[PDB]
């Protein structure tokens, strides 16, 4: 992780910045949901270092990390609701969620999902969950959301001819 | 005493891949995209902000490998430079 001294930004698009809180009094806070086994669908190896590496990046990055792992959707919004809650935003400079499960066309999915039993986490929610309203020690303050997950079936691809 | 703010402010999500296609996940080294992100996040982090690191990462999946995947930025509300000064 690469490091300091460059003035240069505050001097740029400036009070266009974000104000950053000062680094000996801040409580910083970041959540990674990450689920690997499932009921019904195929279990996801390699899952680990995805929280590993977002952990370390995270925390390298000034951040306090929690890590839940293997929710429902349910569990996912009341876990989530309770970082909204956590007192330490208020002295914090901004937040990262992330997720990372299986996925569908409308959103993350949990650990119960199969066709006829569905689990799944809109993106809408994350958002409803962590704004100003349900969550005002955050406003005016960057919120980044990082979702690893599959958004539906299709390969990545159209053919073209050369 | 009462005064007004916008309900939705602030945000920015970054996803893996576009609508309606997949994310690839390799078995002993994690997700593409997860390894990607990572290591934009360590060596931009400072030179540029979240908006423009973002964008990095998407260009770095252009051209498309076997086992393509285009990330994408929905729904972002900063209204400011998130510059992240790693060290203060
Ligand atoms: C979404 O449902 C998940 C991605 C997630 O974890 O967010 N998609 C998958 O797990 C896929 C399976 C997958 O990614 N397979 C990896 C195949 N593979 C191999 C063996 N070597 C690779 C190198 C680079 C990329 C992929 C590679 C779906 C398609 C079932």
């Amino acid at each position: 992780c690469s490091l300091e001294e460059a003035q240069r930004i505050w001097k740029q698009k400036s009070a266009e910045i974000y104000p950053i809180m000062d680094k000996s009094s801040r409580t910083r806070l970041a959540l990674i949901i990450c689920n690997e086994e499932f009921d019904s669908i195929p279990r996801r190896t390699g899952a680990e270092v995805d929280i590993t590496g977002m952990t370390m990046l995270l925390q390298n990055l000034g951040y306090s990390v929690d890590v839940k792992k293997n929710l429902t959707a349910s569990d996912m919004t009341t876990e989530l609701e309770a970082f909204a809650h956590r007192p330490e935003h208020k002295t914090s400079d901004s937040t990262f969620l992330v997720f990372m499960s299986h996925g569908i066309r409308e959103g993350i999915c949990g650990k119960k999902h199969s066709e006829q039993v569905p689990d799944i986490l809109q993106l809408n929610a994350i958002f409803n969950m962590l704004n100003t309203k349900n969550c005002p020690s955050l406003k005016d303050k960057p919120k980044v959301i990082i979702i690893q997950a599959c958004r539906g079936d299709s390969p990545g691809v159209v053919w073209f001819k050369d | 005493a009462i005064k007004k703010a916008h309900i939705e402010k602030d945000f920015i999500a970054f996803c893996s891949s576009t609508p309606d296609n997949v994310s690839w996940r390799h078995p002993t080294m994690g997700s593409v995209f997860i390894g990607r992100l990572i290591e934009h996040m360590q060596e931009y982090a400072c030179s540029c902000d979240v908006e423009e690191i973002f964008r990095k990462v998407r260009f770095s999946f252009e051209q498309p490998d076997g086992r393509a995947q285009m990330p994408t930025t929905e729904r972002v509300t900063l209204t400011r430079c998130f510059y992240l000064f790693p060290g203060h």
